[PDB]
RNA sequence: GCUCGCUUCG
C-alpha cells in the first residue's frame, strides 16, 4: 500500500465518495486565542475553552500543501502514523450516577497532525 | 627481527585475501606451540594441476558444504494428514559446483548427530526432494520441535570435512606451466591428505601440532623451520639457517612441540630457581620444597 | 624528514630580515615562495637562498652554494651538565646491599 | 643511537680478567658482523657515504696540493709512522690531475 | 500555490467532551472487529479511568476446543462451587479486556468526523488502550494454592481438633520513618489499593449496529451557520508564538538587542564607547528610523564631541574617575587631557604628529599609540591621519551644533593652553 | 560557585535526627567570598596568589553559610559561620586578580599574560585535566569476546548508574544485570513489564520477516516454560534476585516486590515509568531488540572512538560532586553528633555551632585537589590523576598544559584503539599535538577556535517537539517502530516519541535554534541507517561555530565583517543574527562544510571559519606546518613543551624548584597567526640565528649541529638556571623551637 | 573491493608517473638526488613525495576509513569514493598540504607511532622468553650442542 | 511462519486433534483446523560457486 | 629513607 497524501485523501473522501468518515487530527498544546471568560495569564486554550460554531477553514493549496486557518495564524496538516490495528470511536455516556450508555459512535482509520507553521511565524517578525 | 618487524598488511601472498597473521604475532603462535592458532593455511598438490574441473571437484570434496547452501528452498508443510518439512535440493547448483551430492547422500547425512532422527523418518520423494517427519522424543520435546529442525535442518555438512572452512583454487603462473593447488583455511591435515585427488606427498600445513600429530615430530620440525623462515623472509629481514633449526631442535628434542611458555619451559628445564625466576615464583618454591628437589648449579 | 617547511621558513626569516617584515607561516596559507623570491632578488640576493661562499678554512670558494638563513632555535631544558653521572663505591641500599 | 639526546652507560671492570675477557671477546674490531647473518653493521654512514660518493666520481680532478692535503688529513695517530706513497697522477700533459 | 480547491470549514461540538473515549485494540487488526461479538458488561471507573470489558465468546463453533474449555474451566474455579465463577457453565465462555492508560491529559486530541464541506471536532475525555487481560490464571493458582493446602492438611483421614488457638499477635503499630513512609507510598501495592478504593461502576454495552449508535451519533455535530466570525482565535502570529513559547523568566559585552532593550541615552553611550569615531548618519542608521533625529542629537552632545563633521566620544566616558592607564598606571585626569589635547590638534589639522603630542603630554610612546589608534590611521611621509573623511553634509545641515561644538573646543583649548602652557 | 554549589545546598538543606523529633538544622543560604588568609589572630586578610606561592600556604576563600536550628525547642538563626575553605581558581569570579589592568597585576605581582584558571594549593599550582568518558544511557551495540554481536546501556541516574546488557549467545536474546542470578529471557521480561501478549512484543520488536525469524527461538523458549503472565513472570524474575547480603529488615514476602522494583527503578534507570506503568521501558527494550537484531546481519557495530558519543567533564563537575559528597559526609556526621549528645548529655541543650567542624571540608577539598586521588563512595568513583603539577618550563609549555585532556582508558596496556587519530577530532582536538611515548593518542589538547558546552533547562525543547507533531509512543504500538518512514526522537537517551517527515521536524528545530528560542548549544542530528532523531542538550558536548550557507552564498558578508572590525558588532552579533552557529560532532555528521569560499556548491549549509584552527596552541608555533611531516610536527610540539624561554613578567619574583631563562630572548622573523593571538611574540623562548645548511668537519653525522664559538662568546645561547632552597624552623609540642 | 583496488592502482600509476617524472626532469647534483643515489639518506619515493606528489595515504594496508556516517569527513559528500574524499593527496609537501590531506598524513603518522609503541613492548617479552629458553644450551668440544643437565 | 491466536494474541503451535492437524493456542481453548496446503519458504543463499584466483 | 602517582627523556 502506497503511503497517501492528506490533499488525496480529502479529494477522494469528497469527489471519489460521498460517504462519511471518522478521523483523528492531533492539535498543539495551545491553539491560537484566548479563554473566553474562563477565569484566566496566557494558559493553555484548549478545545474545552472554546464554543461550539465556525473556528476555522481547512485550505487545499496546489503541490500538496494542506493548510488549517484557524484565524489569523495558519497551521499546516500532514499524515500521521499508518494505525493498522482496530481502533473504534465509541461515546460512554453516563446519564446515571449508577447506569450509563456506551456508544459505539464508528471506526478510527487515518489520523493526522497539525502542527504550527513556525517558518512563517518567525518571517512574519 | 621482531623490532626490526613492521608489522605491515596488505601482504596477501598473492591472493588478495586470506588474511594471515604474519609478524611478530606469527613468532608468537609459532613459539609458543598452542594445539589452536589463528588461519591456519594448508597447502594442497594435486594430481591434475592443469585441469580446473578435477581442482574445483577435489575442492568441493574437501570443503564442508551445508543443506542450506544447496537447497534451495526448504518449506514446513503442515498437511491435513501430516505435517512435515520438505527440501528441495538445487541440482543445477549442484551440477554447478561438481558436488557428488544426490538424494541419497544427504538422506545419509541427515540422522547424523540430529536428536537421533530415526531412518525412517527422512525419506526421497523425487530426484532432488528430501521429506523429514520427525516425532515427539517425550524428553521435554513435542511436534512443536519442528522448528528446532528449521534451526539446524540447514546447518548439516553433506559433503567435505567438517573442520575445513573455506577452500580456494590457488593457481601458479610460472611460463613452463599454470598449475592448480588447494589452499585450506581448516585445522585437519589428516582429513585432507586422505581425501580422493589430492597428492598427500606433498601436502604441508602452519598448524605445527597438527603437522607433529600427524606425520612425525621430525615433520613438524622441518614446518616449523619453513614457517619461522617464511614469515623472516615476508619482511625482508634475513636469518642464518642455523638459528632456527637450533630453535626447532630444542622444541622438538623430547618427541614433542613444547612451546617457549612457562609450561614448556618447565616441561624441558629442570633447575628450580630458573623456572622460579622466570614466573610462577611461589608456586614453583612450594612445589620444589614439598617434593624436596635438590637443584644443581650446572 | 622532508622539512620543506624549515626550509620556507628559512627562506621566509631571510626575505623579512632584509626588508624589514614579519612574514607569516600560518598554516595551511601563509607568505608564498614567489613573494619571497621576489623580496631576495629586489635587495640583491640570489632568489634560492644559495649564496657564494668560500671556505674558511682553506681560504678557497666551495664548488656548491649554501643554504644561509635566519632560522628561529630554540634551546631545550636538557643539558648535559645535568644529565652527567659518575658513580663510585657511594651509599647503598638497607633492605638490599646495592646501590 | 641519533646524537638526538641519548644517554649512555659507561661501566669499568674491576678486574683484570674481566677486562682482558671484553677487550678479547666483546672488541669493536672482533665484533664488525653480527652473529644473525654475518652482516657488518659496524661501516659507512650518512655523510659518510655521501662524501665518498662525491669523492670517487668521475669529475672529479684533484691537482697536486689539494690531493696531497686530503691525503695528509688522514695522517694522523698510528698513521704518522708510515710513508705517503702519492699514486701517479692519471692525466699529466696537459695538467697533472689526480683523479 | 493558491488554495483552488477544498475549502472546507470546522466546526466544534461540546455535547459529548465528557462523555468520548477512544478505544484501540493494539492486537486486534482493524479488519476483524468486535461487532459480531455479544457483550455482557463493562466495568468502569469515573475517576483514574480502567475500562474492563466482559463479553461472550461462542463454544459450538469449530475454532474452539471443548476439552481444553472443560479443563481450564476445572483449572480457574472449583468442582461444582459456583458461588464466585469466572465462567458461568463448565467451558470457558467469558473474556476480559482490560484497559491502560495512555496518558493524563487527553485535551490536544480530538475526534473529527467529516460531512460534505464541514469537519466538525470534539475533544476527547480519556484514551485507553484495550489487551486481552490474564486474570483467571491468577485465580487459578490460587485455587491451586487452596487445594494445595487442603492436601496437606488430608494427610490424615481424620484430622484432631487442632489446638491452634490465634495467640494475640497484635504488632507494635511502629512510628515509621519518614523515607520508610514515602517507601510504602511509593509502593505498587499501596497504589494498587488506592485504585481499588474506588468503587466500580457497571455499564452495557450498544453495538455498531443498534439503533442507539446511529441515534447518538448525531450528537457529534453542532448546530450554527455556515458563516460565523469566531469571537476568540484572533490573537496575532507574534501573540500566538509569545505564548507556545513562554520565556524562562570587554566593554562589549551587551549585545546589539540587549543594547535597543536599553533607554536611548544608554544606546549612544554604549555606542561612543565601542567604537569611539562615527558619523552621525551610522548612528541613525544603527539606532534605527523610528528614533527622532533631535533626541539623537541631543544624546551624542552629551557624550561626543565635533572632530571635523566627525563624533568623537569623550575622554571621561572612555576613562572614569576611578580608573587609570593600563600601561602606566597613571590617573584617568592626565589621560582625560591628552586625549583632549589630540583632539584639539586634530579639529585644528587633519595631520597628526605623534612625537610633538608625545612631548607636549609629557606621556609615554604607548598612551600616545593608544590614544592615535582609537582616531587616526597611519600615514607614511605623513604621520597620523583622521580615520573618517571630512563630513561636511552634517555641518551644513547644523550650523547651530557646529557653534557650540566650537565654542566647546575653543573653552577646552584655553584650559589646555592653561595646562601645557601651550 | 554561583549556581551549583546553591543547588547541592539546596538539595540538602534540612538534616534532622530521628532521635528527640522537631529538631533540625536548616540551612539557609551558602556563601563563597573573596580569598583571605588565616594567619592573623581570628582575623582575616587579603592575600595574592604570588603571596600564597611564596608562603607556601592555599589560595582559598571561607565557605559560609547563614542557618537555623533549635537548641531548646527555640529557633536559633546564624546570619554568618563559617564552614569551610575553598580553593579559588585563578582569574574566576571571586579572584582578586580579574578585573585588573597590568600595572594592577604588577602591583600584585602578578603576569598579565598568565593564563590562570589554575589553583595553588600549598604554594604548588596543581591544575584539573579535562576528563573524557563515554556518553551516558546510550545504547552501544558492539561484539563479545566470542564474536556474539550483543548489546550495552549503562543507564545513569543523578543517584545510581547501572549496565544493563543483552546477548544472543544461543540465537535467543538474555538480559544481564549485576541484581541478577542468571540471565533471563527477554520475553520474561516483557511479560513481566505489563506487556503479556506475544503478538504485541513481536509488534514492538519489528515486522521484518528475518526479525521475526530471528526472534522466533525467543519466543520458542519463552513457551517452553509456563510463563504467561505478569505474576508468573516476576516470581520467576525474584527466583533469580539475591538478596544484597541479608538487608536489614524484615522481608514479608518481597519476592515479588523485589522483581517489581528492580524492574521499575534499578533496570533502566534512566527510563522513567511515570506510576508502575513500563510502557516507555518495554518501547525502549523493544528498540534495543530491534538494533540488535538489524545489527546482527549486516556488521554495523557502533565503534566507541567515535567522539560524538564523548563527554568532557571540566573542574566544575568534578568539584560538584566532591563538594556534594563532603557536604553529605558533613551532615551524615552532625547527625551522628546530635544522636549521641542529645539525649543523654544533661539538661543543657545541645547545638550545632559547638560541634560544627570547619576543618572537615577545608582538608577534604586541599588532599583532592593536591594528591590528586578522588574516592567518592557516595558514587563508588575511584579515579587517579585528575590534578597535576603546571608546569612552568615555559609560557608555551602552561597554556598548552592548560588545554590538555586526559582519557578514560588511563594507559596501563596496548590499547591501540583510542590511540588512533579519529577523523571527529575535527576542529575539536589537535592532531598533531600528542606527548610523543607512552602516552601517545590517549592525552589529547583542544583546537584553537572550540567551546565545551554546558547543561540546559531541558524544558523548552520538550515543548517545541511536543508542539511539532511528535506522537505519544503510548498511543500507539511498536508496529509503527517498524514503518520505514516512521522515525524516532530521543532526548539525552530518552525515547522522546516517533515522527514523520523527519526533514521538515530538523530543519524547523534548526530554524528556531538560529531565531534565539531554542539554546544554541542544544544538538540536533538524524541517523537514516537506524532512522533515528537523536536531541542532545546535555553538557560537556564539544561545539565549534560556523558560518551558516544558504544557497551558495555565505550568511558573512564584506559589510558584517567590517562593522566587526569598526566595532558596531561583535560575536555575540553574529551569533544572534544567524549568521554564524555552533554544530556539534553529531550535528555535523548530517551537515556539509566547505573549507573555502570556492569549494562551495549547491549542496553546502556551512562554511569553514579558518582552517588554521584545527591545530591547537602548540602546534601553533610551527612555521608552515603543512609542508612538514606529522611525527615532525609532534615532536616540535613535544619540543616547544620543553623549550627555554621566559616565563612571565613576574619571574623574577617568582621563586620556583626549577626554572630556565634565556638571556636574549628574541621573537620569531617568521610568527603564525596563532602567535599573535596567544601573545607568544610577548614572550619568546628561543632566538634567530643565521644557520647555513651544509656538511662541515663531519661532526654533525646524525641530527649533530656544529655551533660558533665567537656566537656563543658574544651571548648567543646563554641560559639562566634558578633552583630553589627551602627549609623550615617548625615549633613543636614542646615548647621547644628549631634556632 | 575491486573498485577500491581499482582506484588504489590508478592513484598508485599518478603517483608513481609523477614520480619518474620528477627524476627525469630533475638536473645533477642535486643533493636530494645525490644523497638518495648514494643511498645515504632518502630514496626516490621521499623526493617523489616531497616534490611532485605525495602518495595514497594508507591506514591498514587500505583507504581512510569513514570516520562519520557513510563519510571520512563532513567537508565530502555522503557515500563518496572519490580519491581526494579518501586520503589521496594531490599536492606535494612543496605546494602545501591541504588540511584534509594534512588531516589523513596525520592520522597515518599516529598509526605508525602507536604501531611501533606496542611492537617495542611485544618484542621485549618475547626476547625476555626466548631469552629464558634458550640460555642453558652451550656448544661442547665434542662438536654436539648440549643442554645444561 | 509465526502466527498468533486472535483471542489472546500468545503465539501458535501445530498439533493434532481428532480428526486432522490443527493449529493451537497453550493459554485457550482457541483452535484452527488446517483445510489446504500450507507452506513457508525461506529460499537460503546459494553457495556461489567460487572462482580460482591468482 | 620506603611507597605510590604524574611528568619527561631516547
Ligand atoms: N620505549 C622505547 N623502548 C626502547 N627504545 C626506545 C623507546 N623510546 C625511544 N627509544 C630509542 O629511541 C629510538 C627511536 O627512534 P626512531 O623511532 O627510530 O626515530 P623517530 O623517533 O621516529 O624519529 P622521526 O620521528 O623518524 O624523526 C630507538 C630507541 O633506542
Ligand atoms: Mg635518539
Ligand atoms: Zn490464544
Amino acid at each position: 500500500l502506497p503511503k497517501d497524501v492528506s490533499v488525496a485523501e480529502l479529494l477522494r473522501e469528497l469527489s471519489l465518495t460521498k460517504e462519511e468518515e471518522l478521523l483523528f487530527l492531533q492539535l498543539p498544546d495551545t491553539l491560537p486565542g484566548q479563554p473566553p471568560t474562563q477565569d484566566i495569564a496566557e494558559n493553555a486554550c484548549t478545545l474545552a475553552d472554546l464554543t461550539e460554531g465556525q473556528v476555522g477553514k481547512l485550505l487545499i493549496r496546489k503541490s500538496g500543501r494542506v493548510q488549517l486557518l484557524l484565524g489569523k495564524v495558519t497551521l499546516d496538516v500532514t499524515m500521521g502514523t499508518a494505525c493498522s490495528f482496530l481502533q473504534e470511536l465509541v461515546s460512554v455516556g453516563l446519564g446515571d450516577s449508577r447506569t450509563g450508555e456506551m456508544t459505539v459512535l464508528g471506526h478510527v482509520k487515518h489520523k493526522l497532525v497539525c502542527s504550527p507553521d513556525f517558518e512563517s511565524l518567525l518571517d512574519h517578525k | 627481527p621482531g623490532t626490526q618487524m613492521t608489522l605491515k598488511t596488505f601482504h596477501f601472498a598473492g591472493v588478495a585475501s586470506m588474511n594471515i597473521t604474519l609478524g611478530v604475532p606469527r613468532i608468537k603462535e609459532i613459539i609458543n606451540a598452542s594445539k589452536a592458532i589463528s588461519t591456519p593455511i594448508i597447502t594442497a598438490q594435486l594430481d591434475k594441476d592443469d585441469d580446473a574441473d578435477y581442482a574445483r571437484l577435489v575442492k568441493g570434496r574437501i570443503e564442508k558444504t551445508l543443506l542450506g547452501e544447496i537447497s534451495e528452498y526448504i518449506e514446513e508443510v503442515f498437511l491435513p494428514d501430516d505435517c512435515f518439512i520438505l527440501v528441495k535440493l538445487s541440482l543445477e547448483r549442484i551440477r554447478l559446483l561438481r558436488l557428488e551430492v544426490n538424494a541419497e547422500t544427504v538422506r545419509y547425512s541427515i540422522c547424523t548427530s540430529k536428536l537421533r532422527v530415526k531412518p525412517g523418518d527422512v525419506a526421497v520423494h523425487g530426484e532432488a526432494v528430501v521429506c523429514v517427519t520427525p516425532r515427539e522424543n517425550s524428553k521435554s520435546s513435542m511436534y512443536y520441535v519442528l522448528q528446532f529442525l528449521k534451526e539446524d535442518l540447514p546447518k548439516v555438512v553433506v559433503q567435505g570435512i567438517p573442520e575445513v572452512s573455506r577452500a580456494v583454487i590457488h593457481i601458479d603462473e610460472q611460463s613452463g606451466k599454470e598449475k592448480y593447488k588447494l589452499l585450506v583455511e581448516g585445522d585437519n591435515l589428516r582429513a585432507v591428505m586422505a581425501t580422493h585427488g589430492v597428492k598427500g606427498t606433498r601436502t604441508t600445513s602452519n598448524n605445527t601440532y597438527e603437522v607433529e600429530k600427524t606425520l612425525g615430530i621430525e615433520a613438524a620440525r622441518t614446518t616449523i623451520i619453513n614457517e619461522i623462515q617464511y614469515t623472516m623472509v615476508n619482511h625482508g629481514m634475513s636469518i642464518d639457517r642455523r638459528h632456527v633449526m637450533l630453535l626447532s631442535d630444542l622444541m622438538t628434542y623430547k618427541g614433542e612441540v613444547l612451546g617457549i611458555t612457562r609450561f614448556g619451559l618447565a616441561k624441558m628445564k629442570e633447575s628450580v630457581l630458573m623456572l622460579a625466576s622466570f614466573e610462577k615464583t611461589a608456586d614453583h618454591l612450594f612445589d620444589a620444597a614439598y617434593f624436596g628437589q635438590k637443584d644443581s648449579v650446572c | 624528514r622532508m622539512t620543506v617547511g624549515k626550509l620556507i621558513e628559512l627562506l621566509a626569516g631571510k626575505a623579512g630580515v632584509l626588508d624589514g617584515r614579519f612574514h607569516y607561516g600560518t598554516a595551511f596559507g601563509g607568505s608564498k615562495v614567489k613573494d619571497v623570491c621576489e623580496d631576495l632578488v629586489r635587495h640583491g640576493y640570489n632568489y634560492l637562498g644559495k649564496d657564494y661562499v668560500t671556505s674558511g678554512i682553506t681560504g678557497e670558494p666551495l664548488e656548491a652554494y649554501i643554504y644561509f638563513g635566519p632560522v628561529y632555535y630554540q634551546k631545550l631544558k636538557h643539558m648535559v651538565l645535568d644529565k652527567m653521572h659518575a658513580r663510585a663505591r657511594g651509599p647503598r641500599a638497607v633492605l638490599t646491599r646495592q646501590p | 643511537a641519533d646524537f638526538d639526546g641519548d644517554e649512555m652507560n659507561l661501566h669499568l671492570p674491576q678486574t683484570e680478567e674481566a677486562k682482558a675477557e671484553a677487550l678479547v671477546l666483546m672488541g669493536t674490531k672482533a665484533n664488525l658482523v653480527t652473529p644473525r647473518n654475518g652482516e657488518p653493521l659496524i661501516a659507512a654512514i650518512q655523510d659518510f657515504l655521501t662524501g665518498a660518493y662525491l669523492l670517487t666520481l668521475k669529475d672529479t680532478f684533484f691537482d697536486r696540493a689539494k690531493a696531497c692535503q686530503i691525503i695528509a688529513s688522514i695522517l694522523v695517530g698510528k698513521d704518522e709512522k708510515i710513508k705517503v706513497r702519492l699514486p701517479p697522477p692519471t692525466i699529466l700533459k696537459p695538467v697533472t690531475l689526480w683523479t | 500555490d493558491d488554495p483552488v480547491v477544498q475549502e472546507i470549514d470546522v466546526y466544534l461540538a461540546k455535547s459529548l467532551a465528557e462523555k468520548l473515549y477512544l478505544f484501540q485494540y493494539p492486537v486486534r487488526p482493524a479488519s476483524m472487529t468486535y461487532d459480531d461479538i455479544p457483550h455482557l458488561s463493562a466495568k468502569i471507573k469515573p475517576k483514574q479511568q480502567k475500562v474492563e470489558l466482559e463479553m461472550a465468546i461462542d463454544t459450538l463453533n469449530p475454532n474452539y476446543c471443548r476439552s481444553k474449555g472443560e479443563q481450564i474451566a476445572l483449572n480457574v474455579d472449583g468442582a461444582c462451587a459456583d458461588e464466585t465463577s469466572t465462567y458461568s457453565s463448565k467451558l470457558m465462555d467469558k473474556q476480559t479486556f482490560c484497559s491502560s492508560q495512555t496518558t493524563s491529559n487527553t485535551s490536544r486530541y480530538a475526534a473529527a468526523l467529516y460531512r460534505q464541506g464541514e469537519l466538525h471536532l470534539t475533544p476527547l475525555h480519556g484514551i485507553l488502550q484495550l489487551r486481552p487481560s490474564f486474570s483467571y490464571l491468577d485465580k487459578a493458582d490460587a485455587k491451586h494454592r487452596e487445594r494445595e493446602a487442603a492436601n496437606e492438611a488430608g494427610d490424615s483421614s481424620q484430622d484432631e481438633a487442632e489446638d491452634d488457638v490465634k495467640q494475640i499477635t497484635v504488632r507494635f503499630s511502629r512510628p515509621e520513618s519518614e523515607q520508610a513512609r514515602q517507601r510504602r507510598v511509593q509502593s505498587y501495592e499501596f497504589l494498587q489499593k488506592k485504585h481499588a478504593e474506588e468503587p466500580w461502576v457497571h455499564l452495557h454495552y450498544y453495538g455498531l449496529r443498534d439503533s442507539r449508535s446511529e441515534h447518538e451519533r448525531q450528537y457529534l455535530l453542532c448546530p450554527g451557520s455556515s458563516g460565523v466570525e469566531n469571537t476568540e482565535l484572533v490573537k496575532s502570529p507574534s501573540e500566538y508564538l509569545m505564548m507556545l513559547m513562554p520565556p524562562s523568566q570587554p566593554s562589549n559585552v551587551l549585545s546589539m538587542a540587549q543594547l535597543r532593550t536599553l533607554p536611548l541615552a544608554d544606546q549612544i553611550k554604549i555606542l561612543m564607547k565601542n567604537v569611539k569615531v562615527m558619523p552621525f548618519a551610522n548612528l541613525m542608521s544603527l539606532l534605527g528610523p523610528s528614533i527622532d533625529s533631535v533626541a539623537v542629537l541631543r544624546g551624542i552632545q552629551k557624550v561626543a564631541m565635533l572632530v571635523q563633521g566627525n563624533w568623537v566620544v569623550k575622554s571621561d566616558i572612555l576613562y572614569p574617575k576611578d580608573s587609570s592607564s593600563p600601561h602606566s598606571g597613571v590617573p584617568a585626569e592626565v589621560l582625560c587631557r591628552g586625549r583632549d589635547f589630540v583632539m584639539w590638534k586634530f579639529t585644528q589639522s587633519r595631520w597628526v604628529v605623534r612625537k610633538e603630542v608625545a612631548t607636549v603630554t609629557k606621556l609615554c610612546a604607548e598612551d600616545v599609540k593608544d590614544f592615535l589608534e582609537h582616531m587616526a590611521v597611519v600615514r607614511i611621509n605623513k604621520g597620523w591621519e583622521f580615520i573618517l573623511p571630512y563630513d561636511g553634509e552634517f555641518i551644513k545641515k547644523h550650523p547651530d551644533v557646529v557653534q557650540r561644538q566650537h565654542m566647546l573646543w575653543t573653552g577646552i583649548q584655553a584650559k589646555l593652553e592653561k595646562v601645557y602652557n601651550l | 560557585i554561583n549556581v551549583e554549589i546553591k543547588k547541592i545546598m539546596k538539595a540538602n538543606e534540612k538534616v534532622t535526627s530521628d532521635a528527640d523529633p522537631m529538631w533540625y538544622l536548616k540551612y539557609l543560604n551558602i556563601y563563597v567570598g573573596l580569598p583571605d588568609v588565616e594567619e592573623s589572630f581570628n582575623v582575616t586578610r587579603p592575600v595574592s596568589p604570588h603571596e600564597c606561592r611564596l608562603r607556601d600556604m592555599t589560595y582559598s576563600a571561607p565557605i559560609t553559610v547563614d542557618i537555623e536550628y533549635t537548641r531548646g525547642s527555640q529557633r536559633i538563626i546564624r546570619n554568618a559561620l563559617p564552614i569551610g575553605r575553598m580553593p579559588i581558581m585563578l582569574r574566576s569570579s571571586n579572584c582578586v586578580l580579574t578585573g585588573k589592568t597590568p600595572a594592577e597585576f604588577a602591583k600584585l605581582n602578578e603576569c598579565p599574560l598568565d593564563p590562570g584558571g589554575y589553583f595553588i594549593v600549598k604554594g604548588v599550582e596543581k591544575v584539573i585535566l579535562i576528563q573524557e568518558q563515554l556518553s551516558k544511557n546510550r545504547i552501544i551495540v558492539e561484539a563479545d569476546r566470542k564474536g556474539a554481536v550483543g548489546a550495552s546501556v549503562t543507564s545513569s541516574t543523578h543517584e545510581k548508574k547501572s549496565r544493563t546488557n543483552m546477548a544472543v549467545k544461543q540465537g535467543r536474546f538474555y538480559l544481564r544485570h549485576n541484581t541478577l542470578s542468571e540471565d533471563i529471557p527477554i520475553v520474561i521480561i516483557f511479560k513481566a513489564m505489563g506487556v503479556e501478549s506475544d503478538q504485541e512484543i513481536v509488534q514492538m520488536i519489528g515486522t521484518e520477516e528475518h526479525v521475526m525469524a530471528a526472534f522466533g527461538p525467543s519466543l520458542e523458549e519463552c513457551q517452553k516454560a509456563q510463563i504467561f503472565t505478569q505474576m508468573q513472570a516476576l516470581k520467576y524474575i525474584g527466583n533469580k534476585v539475591r538478596r544484597q547480603r541479608m538487608w536489614g529488615g524484615g522481608p514479608k514476602k518481597t519476592k515479588i516486590e523485589e522483581a517489581r522494583e528492580l524492574l521499575a527503578s534499578t533496570i533502566l534507570t534512566h527510563v522513567p515509568v511515570k506510576e508502575f506503568n513500563f510502557r516507555a521501558k518495554c518501547i525502549y527494550t523493544a528498540v534495543m531488540v530491534r538494533r540488535v537484531i538489524l545489527a546482527q546481519g549486516d556488521n554495523k557495530v557502533d565503534d566507541r572512538d567515535y567522539y560524538g558519543n564523548k563527554r568532557l567533564e571540566l573542574a566544575g563537575q568534578l568539584l560538584s560532586l566532591l563538594f556534594e559528597d563532603l557536604f553529605k559526609k558533613f551532615n551524615s556526621e552532625m547527625k551522628k553528633i546530635a544522636d549521641q549528645v542529645i539525649p543523654k548529655q544533661r539538661a543543657a541543650q545541645f547545638d550545632v555551632v559547638k560541634h560544627m567542624r570547619q576543618d572537615q571540608i577545608t582538608n577534604g577539598m586541599v588532599n583532592a585537589i593536591s594528591t590528586g586521588n578522588w574516592s567518592l563512595k557516595r558514587f563508588k568513583m575511584d579515579r587517579q590523576g585528575v590534578t597535576q603539577v603546571l608546569s612552568r618550563l615555559s609560557y608555551i609549555s602552561a597554556l598548552g598544559m592548560m588545554t590538555r585532556i586526559s582519557s578514560q582508558f588511563e594507559k596501563t596496556r596496548k590499547v591501540s584503539g583510542p590511540r588512533s587519530l579519529q577523523p571527529s577530532q575535527w576542529g575539536m582536538l589537535c592532531p598533531s599535538d600528542t606527548p610523543e611515548g607512552e602516552a601517545c593518542g590517549l592525552v589529547k589538547n583542544l583546537a584553537l577556535m572550540t567551546h565545551i558546552t554546558t547543561d540546559m533547562e531541558d524544558g523548552p525543547i520538550v515543548k517545541l517537539a511536543s508542539n511539532l507533531g511528535v506522537e505519544d509512543v503510548n498511543l500507539l504500538c511498536g508496529e509503527e517502530l517498524s514503518y520505514p518512514n516512521v522515525f524516532l526522537v530521543f532526548l539525552n537517551g530518552n525515547i522522546l516519541g516517533v515522527i514523520r517527515d523527519h526533514k521538515k521536524l530538523v530543519n524547523t528545530f534548526r530554524l528556531m535554534r538560529r531565531a534565539g528560542y531554542i539554546n544554541e548549544f542544544v544538538s540536533i542530528s538524524t541517523n537514516l541507517t537506524d532512522r533515528c532523531v537523536y536531541i542532545s542538550s546535555d553538557g560537556g558536548r564539544l561545539c565549534r561555530p560556523y558560518i551558516i550557507v544558504k544557497k551558495q552564498k555565505p550568511a558573512v558578508t564584506n559589510k558584517h565583517m567590517e562593522e566587526l572590525a569598526q566595532g558596531y558588532r561583535n560575536f555575540e552579533d553574529f551569533l544572534h543574527e544567524s549568521l554564524v552557529e555552533y554544530l556539534d560532532v553529531n550535528e555535523e555528521n548530517d551537515c556539509n562544510i566547505a573549507l573555502y569560499e570556492h569549494t562551495i556548491n549547491k549542496d553546502t549549509t556551512h562554511l569553514e571559519i579558518e582552517p588554521f584552527t584545527l591545530l591547537g596552541v602548540c602546534a601553533g608555533l610551527i612555521p608552515y606546518p603543512h609542508h612538514n611531516q606529522s611525527p615532525r610536527n609532534t615532536y616540535q610540539c613535544a619540543m616547544g613543551k620543553q623549550a627555554m624561554g621566559t616565563i612571565g613578567y613576574n619571574q623574577r619574583n617568582r621563586i620556583d624548584t626549577l626554572m630556565y631563562l634565556l638571556a636574549y630572548p628574541q621573537k620569531p622573523m617568521v610568527k603564525t597567526k596563532t602567535i599573535e593571538l596567544i601573545e607568544f611574540e610577548k614572550l619568546p623562548a628561543g632566538q634567530n640565528a643565521t644557520v647555513a645548511v651544509m656538511s662541515y668537519s663531519g661532526y654533525d653525522i646524525e641530527d649533530a649541529l656544529v655551533l660558533n664559538k665567537a656566537s656563543l662568546d658574544r651571548g648567543f645561547g646563554r641560559c639562566l638556571v634558578y633552583k630553589n632552597a627551602k627549609c623550615t624552623l617548625k615549633r613543636y609540642t614542646n615548647q621547644t623551637f628549631d634556632k | 573491493e575491486t573498485l577500491e583496488a581499482l582506484i588504489l592502482k590508478e592513484l598508485s600509476v599518478i603517483r608513481d608517473h609523477a614520480g619518474s617524472a620528477c627524476l627525469r626532469e630533475l638536473d645533477k647534483s642535486n643533493s636530494p638526488l645525490t644523497m638518495a643515489l648514494c643511498g645515504s639518506k632518502g630514496s626516490f619515493i621521499n623526493i617523489s613525495q616531497m616534490i611532485a606528489c605525495v602518495g595514497q595515504q594508507a591506514i591498514s594496508g587500505s583507504r581512510v576509513p569513514d570516520g562519520f556516517e557513510n563519510r571520512s569527513l563532513p567537508h565530502f559528500e555522503k557515500h563518496s569514493k572519490l580519491p581526494a574524499a579518501k586520503g589521496f593527496v594531490a599536492n606535494s609537501f612543496y605546494s602545501g598540504l591541504t588540511p584534509t590531506e594534512f588531516f589523513f598524513h596525520t592520522m597515518a603518522g599516529r598509526e605508525g607511532l602507536v604501531d611501533t609503541a606496542v611492537k617495542t613492548a611485544e618484542t621485549g617479552y618475547m626476547q625476555r622468553r626466548l631469552v629464558k629458553s634458550l640460555e642453558d644450551l652451550c656448544s661442547q668440544y665434542d662438536l654436539t650442542v648440549r643442554s645444561s643437565t | 511462519m509465526l502466527l498468533f491466536c486472535p483471542g489472546c494474541g500468545n503465539g501458535l503451535i501445530v498439533e493434532e486433534g481428532q480428526r486432522c492437524h490443527r493449529f493451537a493456542c497453550n493459554t485457550c481453548p482457541y483452535v484452527h483446523n488446517i483445510t489446504r496446503k500450507v507452506t513457508n519458504r525461506k529460499y537460503p543463499k546459494l553457495k556461489e560457486v567460487d572462482d580460482v584466483l591468482g
